[PDB]
C-alpha cells in the first residue's frame, strides 16, 4: 500500500507540472475546454480509491482486474504505471525464494507465512507458476541446512526453476 | 554546484529575464537536494556518530528512499564516498594483520591468551557487514 501510495505522488506532480506551465492569462472558456479531457480523468481516480481498501495481495490483484475492465480506453497507461510500481516491493519477496531463500515478512502481505519440516502454510496471477514458487523456495531452505501477457516475470523465473 | 546555480542566475538576471515567478521554478531541484543534506547533517549533530555508526545511518537513509530515484542517486553518492576511508583499513586487516585506525573507529581493536587480544567492538559495525561480523575478525 505504501508503494501504491508512493506511486500516486509520482503522478500528481505531473498534474501540478502541466498546470502553471502553459497559460499565463488565457480566455475563461479556454480553461474549461482545456481541462475537460484531463479533468474527467481526475474524477475517475476518485472511484478507484475511497475518496474499505484492500491490502497485500488482495490489493495487487484488485488493481489488476481494473486493467482488463477498462483496457483499450485512455485509462490504460495511468493504471499501468501504477500497477508497474505498486508491485515493485512484492517482486522483491518473490526475488528471495528464487535467489537467496531468506524469507522476508513484515505484516503478512505475502500470501505465504511461516521430521516433517514442511509446515509453511500456503493457502490473479497465472496459477501455472503459483504452486511452483512455493516449492522452488523450500528446496533452497532445505539445502541451507545441508493484452496482458505476463512474460517479464516468468521468463527470468522459469529459467532458474529448472536449474 | 549550488554556488554555480546561483551564478547562472546572477548573470541571467542582468538582462531582465528573471522575474520572481521565474525564480520559484528554477530552484526547485536545489530546494530538494539542500533538503537531504540538511537532514543528514541533523542526525549526525543530534546523535554522536563517528566511524561505523555514521556509516550505518547512510545505509538506512539510502534504503528509505527505495522509490524516489532523485534522492537515492544522491544518498548513494554520499555512502559510496564516506566509506572509502573505512574500506582502506579493512583492506589492511583482511589481506594483512596490521590495524592502523589512529582514531578509535574501526570495528576491531587490538589490546596488550589470545581471546583478549583482538575484540569485536559492537557499536562500530556498519550494519551491512553485520552478516560477516565474525569472518572479518
Amino acid at each position: 500500500f505504501q508503494a501504491f501510495t508512493s506511486g500516486l505522488r509520482r503522478y500528481l506532480q505531473y498534474y501540478r507540472a502541466c498546470v502553471l506551465s502553459t497559460p499565463p492569462t488565457l480566455s475563461l472558456l479556454t480553461i474549461g475546454f482545456l481541462f475537460k479531457k484531463l479533468g474527467r480523468q481526475l474524477r475517475y481516480l476518485a472511484e478507484l480509491c475511497g475518496v474499505a481498501f484492500p491490502t497485500g495481495v488482495k490489493l495487487l490483484s484488485y488493481l489488476y482486474q481494473e486493467a482488463l475492465h477498462n483496457c483499450s480506453n485512455e485509462h490504460y497507461p495511468v493504471l499501468l504505471s501504477l500497477l508497474k510500481t505498486s508491485c515493485e516491493p512484492y517482486t522483491r519477496f518473490i526475488h528471495d525464494w528464487v535467489y537467496s531463500g531468506v524469507f522476508r515478512d513484515a505484516y503478512g502481505e505475502f500470501m505465504i507465512q511461516v521430521k516433517l519440516y514442511w509446515t509453511h502454510g500456503y493457502v490473479v496471477f497465472l496459477k501455472h507458476i503459483a504452486h511452483d514458487i512455493y516449492v522452488c523456495g523450500k528446496t533452497i531452505n532445505l539445502l541451507k541446512l545441508c493484452v496482458l501477457m505476463k512474460r517479464s516475470i516468468t521468463a527470468p523465473l522459469a529459467a532458474h526453476i529448472s536449474l | 554546484e549550488h554556488l554555480i546555480l546561483v551564478s547562472q542566475l546572477e548573470q541571467l538576471h542582468r538582462q531582465g529575464l528573471l522575474s520572481l515567478q521565474k525564480l520559484w521554478f528554477y530552484i526547485q531541484p536545489a530546494m530538494r537536494t539542500m533538503d537531504i543534506l540538511a537532514s543528514l547533517a541533523t542526525s549526525v549533530d543530534k546523535g554522536e556518530c563517528l566511524g561505523g555508526s555514521t556509516l550505518s545511518l547512510l545505509h538506512d537513509r539510502s534504503f528509505s528512499y527505495t522509490g524516489d530515484s532523485q534522492a537515492q542517486e544522491l544518498c548513494l553518492y554520499l555512502t559510496k564516498a564516506a566509506s572509502a576511508p573505512y574500506f582502506e583499513v579493512l583492506e589492511k586487516w583482511i589481506y594483512r594483520g596490521i590495524i592502523h585506525d589512529p582514531y578509535s573507529e574501526f570495528m576491531v581493536e587490538e589490546h596488550e591468551y589470545w581471546d583478549q587480544r583482538y575484540t569485536i567492538v559492537q557499536q562500530q559495525i556498519p550494519s551491512f557487514l553485520q552478516k560477516m561480523a565474525d569472518k572479518i575478525l
